[PDB]
């Protein structure tokens, strides 16, 4: 967790290569190894980042090299400090370096040239293209470069003015044009950039983050449109991101989508927000689960694959969580047994029955804890979510394939498991099947037991007594209520569920060492009372006199002082 | 033994400074000097105490300023110090810990599965009271619970004790917020005091709450006594009670009946 620790180890274990002079192979594979677990820990920040690719660039691992710099992108969006370097590097290469090099190139041209201080990335490739004689690959970088709101832009259209002595105005018109409407936005973005360019301090403060001035730059770009936009929404994003915070990710994507590109660089920004961002959010992570399911409709198989392997990653990290697996295995209903009104009814009838088949194979697999990695449903169980794959196959076996001696027999073989007797949907499905048939036998005996060997949460508790007494009043009769009452449970279906409510542990039919008196006035602190033994004050006056009264018996006369607590807090939470 | 003379027939114009400086420095340094001034018009009663630390002190000062002149006059200074069948109960203090608070409001629920979750566990414990809070920690096997009324919380540790949460019998008492016990962890690794701080009060008199009490979601209401009149939002601010709590409660839990049969609410 320690991110300091882990800057001051990686600190103190490059200090001991460089000072101890050698190769040291175990503390240069250290430094690797402690560069490693940094980076799979933390986002590696451009600026520590670079110090890790001129150690391993000073130590001549090339293909290493390469590979670094990609995460480097990944984890800075900004990072055109990583970029000119990646640029900068790759250019001393082997044959594939005339492609490489401007691949890099227009890489980062497609991620870093609509910042205001991406005047050195153009110039750097300005530079490679000068080295060429490609003097058409350096004019059209120079039209590009001209087309877009950068610092040093009058700088850029004079150079290119002087040094094109050959070329420099074969279109006067088509340039300047392009350059003063450059210069128009630039005039515009300068009042932003200023307010931005006054506020970022490092102080400890909110004037470092510019978070204010960067949801203003954000908001002024978002509404004057003119089609940068996307990119330049991109590079507002990239440099307040940069400055974790998951509703500016909110914000973009829902720019994004109101812009309609095509889905798969929404998808691209979903994966990146995904990855890089903090676990138990749990809010934009299923925007991006109904964003598959909505977005499902245009496109099938690839967002089938999408969702599974998604899905996949959330009960990683949510095992607790259980929407994630009914949602997934609705998205396994629709799109791998799928059968319109229009087909034939066997195939219907068939694939339903293969349905029903390989979920009671999953469950039944997975009880006696056997597993089968092949088949996808079998890895997603979990002991939490295993109760939603019985209700599925309850409620697929009763309400399609319409057989009720199938149903029973399944209820009465898994309510005695020990991982499902206590789940909410399995017993509040039992509620709807008892219902269904209208027999108030087992629902009867169903909320007799709902406190003491059925528990269940209070609220929905609450909800079967509240819902079950309205379903007797109005579905059953006074010969079945009267003939329903027995005596020794004192139970009666009116006004049991109006008694029961709130209190759960509800027995329905030597009292001086309960711990209901001990703690009487005040709960929690038990202390002993003392009392008489045999008190004369429910005798009426009117026959003490009858017969003259004894001394008094005393219990507990040494304990007024000595009260004494059950300290649970303390001893089960501070000193663990 | 704090040994106090009782100084009477000052002169207006002396001081309490004068009254220390013909008490303090001769015979003693007396503790305190005070001459009774009136409560109103400020001008001296003509009266006054002073107290020394030492009794022959006092004494060797009794002696010696008897009848002695003091801006005018002589100052008396008698010693001020050294049946009824019914008083009233005084008594001590319990030095205000998480038991001993009487407005300490927050369960602590202990002895969980580590199965369970935040909503889960929100269910259990809404319906005896309105709930500000119910923040638990990452795999402590333990929770935390709190309601806004006093009587709740005592009808929630009454009700749900031992009763088992994903097969586990609970074990409910008090016990501090997160602030108060960060607080209690790092002074009891530095182990200076752990000393508490009383959980805030309602300001009463208050008229429009009834305690324990629940509504889940233009008001022209008569206000009478019978009713309820305001009350607090479930998370978080205070709402003006509606007339129709009934139809929304009836029909929210119609909603959770509905959908958590199939499986989009496990709480």
């Amino acid at each position: 967790a320690l991110r300091g620790l882990d800057t001051q180890f990686l600190q103190d274990n490059t200090a001991l290569v460089q000072a101890y002079r050698g190769l040291d192979w175990s503390d240069i594979s250290s430094l690797t190894q402690m560069v490693d677990v940094i980076e799979q820990t933390v986002v590696k920040y451009g600026n520590p980042n670079d110090s890790i690719k001129l150690a391993l660039e000073t130590i001549l691992w090339q293909i290493l090299r390469k590979y670094p710099l990609l995460f480097g992108f990944w984890k800075r969006f900004a990072t055109i400090e990583y970029q000119l370097f990646g640029l900068k590097k790759s250019i001393a290469v082997l044959a594939t370096s005339v492609k490489w090099f401007p691949t890099s190139l227009e890489l980062w041209c497609d991620y870093l040239n609509v910042l205001c201080v991406n005047n050195p990335n153009e110039t750097d490739f300005i530079r490679n293209n000068f080295e060429i004689a490609k003097d058409l690959i350096g004019k059209q970088f120079l039209s590009h470069p001209f087309w877009d709101k950068f610092i040093e832009f009058e700088v850029g259209q004079k150079n290119w003015h002087n040094v094109q002595r050959i070329y420099e105005y074969i279109i006067e018109v088509p340039l300047h044009q392009y350059a003063r409407f450059f210069t128009s936005y630039k005039k515009f973005l300068n009042e932003k950039n200023l307010k931005t360019t006054r506020n970022i301090d490092i102080v400890l403060r909110k004037t470092q983050t510019t978070v204010n001035e960067i949801w203003q730059f954000e908001s002024k770009i978002k509404q004057p449109f003119f089609n940068l936009g996307q990119v330049l929404n991109d590079d507002l994003e990239n440099w307040s991101r940069y400055l974790y915070h998951e509703n500016t990710w909110m914000m973009y994507i829902k720019w994004l989508t109101k812009k309609n590109i095509s889905d798969e660089v929404v998808v691209d920004i979903y994966q990146k927000a995904n990855t890089f961002l903090p676990l138990d959010f749990k809010t934009l992570r299923y925007d991006f689960l109904r964003f598959l399911k909505r977005k499902y409709r245009s496109n099938n198989t690839l967002f089938n694959n999408i969702f599974n392997e998604t899905v996949s990653r959330y009960l990683k990290i949510w095992p607790n969580d259980i929407l994630l697996m009914t949602e997934y295995l609705c998205m396994l209903k629709r799109h791998s047994f799928k059968n319109s009104l229009d087909q034939s009814p066997k195939e219907i009838l068939e694939k339903q029955t293969s349905f029903t088949k390989i979920l009671e194979t999953s469950i039944t697999n997975y009880i006696n804890n056997q597993i089968d990695a092949k088949v996808h449903l079998q890895t997603l169980i979990n002991d939490k979510n295993l109760s939603i794959v019985v209700v599925e196959l309850i409620k697929t076996t009763w309400l399609v394939l319409k057989n009720n001696m199938q149903t029973r027999k399944y209820f009465n073989l898994y309510q005695k498991n020990i991982l499902i007797k206590n789940s909410v949907p399995f017993w509040l499905t039992y509620y709807k099947f008892e219902k269904s048939n209208v027999n108030f036998t087992k629902l009867n005996k169903f909320i007799r037991e709902l406190g003491v060997e059925i528990y269940l949460p209070t609220t929905v508790m609450n909800d079967i007594l509240t819902d079950y007494k309205t379903f007797y009043l109005t579905h059953s009769n006074i010969v079945t209520y009267e003939s329903s009452i027995i005596d020794s449970n004192t139970f009666d279906p009116i006004l049991y569920p109006e008694l029961k409510m709130s209190n759960p542990k509800y027995d329905p039919v030597d009292w001086h060492k309960k711990t209901e008196w001990k703690e009487a006035g005040h709960i929690g602190i038990t202390t002993e009372r003392p009392q008489i033994s045999n008190s004369i004050i429910e005798c009426n006056s009117g026959t003490l006199i009858q017969k003259p009264i004894s001394l008094p018996n005393f219990r507990n006369l040494e304990k007024i002082n000595q009260v004494k607590i059950n300290d649970l807090y303390t001893e089960e939470f501070l000193k663990e | 033994n704090n040994c106090s003379i009782f100084v009477g027939d000052l002169a207006p114009n002396v001081t309490e400074s004068q009254l220390f400086e013909l008490f303090i420095n001769r015979y003693a340094s007396t503790s305190h000097a005070k001459i009774v001034h009136d409560q109103v018009t400020g001008m001296s009663k003509g009266y006054g105490f002073v107290k020394f630390t030492n009794s022959d002190e006092q004494q060797l000062a009794l002696s010696e300023m008897q009848g002695v002149f003091l801006n005018g006059r002589a100052i008396k200074v008698g010693p001020t110090s050294g049946m009824s069948q019914f008083i009233y109960p005084v008594q001590q203090q319990p030095s205000l810990n998480h038991f001993t608070d009487p407005n300490n409001t927050t369960v602590f629920i202990g002895g969980l599965s580590s199965l369970v979750t935040e909503d889960e566990l929100r269910a259990y414990f809404q319906p005896f009271g309105t709930i500000v809070y119910v923040k638990i920690p990452v795999g402590k096997c333990c929770g935390f619970v709190q309601y806004v009324d006093r009587l709740s919380a005592e009808a929630a540790i009454a009700g749900m004790q031992g009763f088992p949460i994903a097969n586990s019998r609970v074990r409910l008492s008090w016990g501090r917020s997160a602030k108060q016990t960060a607080l209690l962890q790092q002074a009891m690794l530095s182990n200076s005091l752990q000393v508490q701080q009383q959980q805030p009060g309602l300001q009463q008199p208050n008229y429009g709450y009834i305690p324990s009490s629940t509504c889940e979601a233009n008001v022209s209401s008569t206000m009478l006594p019978g009713c309820q009149i305001l009350n607090y939002s479930n998370p978080q601010q205070v709402i003006m009670q509606g007339s129709e709590a009934v139809v929304n409660s009836t029909n929210a839990m119609l909603n959770r009946l509905e959908q958590g049969s199939n499986g989009f609410m496990f709480a």
